[PDB]
């Protein structure tokens, strides 16, 4: 998920990222890393399913 | 799916409202070699929150 | 025989050099368990680079603790490291720079030490 | 000093497999109790607490 961000989600220069809960869920707050990862570059993140 | 369509709609409105703004630097190309933040981006958040 | 495995890293323009060696000389001190140290430095620190290097170092060092240090003025690096603590459950702390800066109250599960004064304390 | 308390509290080696890619060691769990010793760290008559 985060490594998918530095090369996968940042090599391409996204202006923003969307994030949603996975089909199979483990524990809670799965979309913690992205908010941090995009956050370093201040890339806006929008969650769909994270209440 | 219901949120996806809407979230992306909002993102689109936010961006189109955003580019009305000016003098924006592209985000850093790739993680490698950049220790510096991106001046552009906080602003994207500001317009996007006020969509 | 009976020594703990440890790693420390320095980043940015500043160079530790001989001082680190002196600390090791200073470090033997008095103790029953001895520290085993592997040192690596990186001219450049990145979320992908930093994330990559410490785990890569995990492969050979298999260290039970890490200290991070930087020449940098960037706040975000410490947060990434908090994520890493969450990811690997290995203690990490930092003595300078970004790792030192004040950060969000540590998630209880995460393990982490930074040399940053608390807002309340200030 | 954390290691000093590894000697005192449980006589147990703190050493653990470091790889993120590999499944986290079950005995990594124990480190949680280890954190208190970690929290209570002092040297040179000076508190790192
Ligand atoms: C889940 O969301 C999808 C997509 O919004 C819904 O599918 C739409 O249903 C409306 C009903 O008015 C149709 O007009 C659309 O043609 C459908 N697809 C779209 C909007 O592209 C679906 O109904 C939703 N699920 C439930 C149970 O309501
Ligand atoms: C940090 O550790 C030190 C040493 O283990 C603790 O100091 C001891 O506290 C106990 C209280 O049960 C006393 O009985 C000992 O006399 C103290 N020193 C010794 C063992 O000689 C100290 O309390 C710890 N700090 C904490 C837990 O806040």
């Amino acid at each position: 998920m985060a490594l998918s961000v530095c090369e996968d989600l940042i090599s391409s220069q996204v202006y923003a990222i969307l994030v949603s809960h996975p089909p199979a869920p483990t524990d809670h707050l799965t979309p913690t890393p992205i908010s941090y990862t995009a956050g370093f570059y201040r890339i806006p993140v929008i969650g769909l399913t994270t209440r | 799916s219901a949120h996806i369509s809407d979230a992306v709609a909002v993102v689109a409105q936010a961006i189109h409202e955003l580019f009305e703004m000016e003098q924006i630097t592209d985000p850093p190309r790739g993680c490698v070699g950049n220790t510096n933040i991106w001046k552009t981006g906080p602003l994207f958040k500001r317009v996007l929150m006020s969509s | 025989h009976p020594n703990m495995d440890i790693a420390v890293i320095l980043v940015g323009t500043t160079e530790e050099v001989a001082i680190k060696d002196v600390h090791e000389k200073d470090d033997f001190h008095h103790l029953p368990v001895t520290p085993r140290v592997e040192l690596v430095t990186m001219q450049e620190s990145d979320p992908k680079s930093i994330i990559t290097r410490i785990c890569d170092l995990m492969s050979d060092k298999k260290v039970q603790g890490v200290v991070f240090g930087d020449d940098t003025d960037q706040e975000a690096i410490a947060q990434i490291l908090d994520f890493i603590s969450v990811q690997t459950l290995t203690p990490i702390l930092g003595i300078h720079g970004g790792s030192s800066m004040i950060m969000a109250d540590k998630e209880e599960a995460s393990m982490f030490f930074q040399f940053g004064p608390s807002i309340e304390q200030q | 000093t954390a290691a000093s308390t590894m000697l005192s509290e449980h006589n147990s080696i703190p050493q653990s497999k470091s790889s993120c890619n590999n499944i986290q060691e079950s005995r990594v769990y124990e480190a949680h109790m280890l954190k208190r010793y970690l929290i209570n760290v002092t040297f040179e008559g000076r508190d790192l607490s």
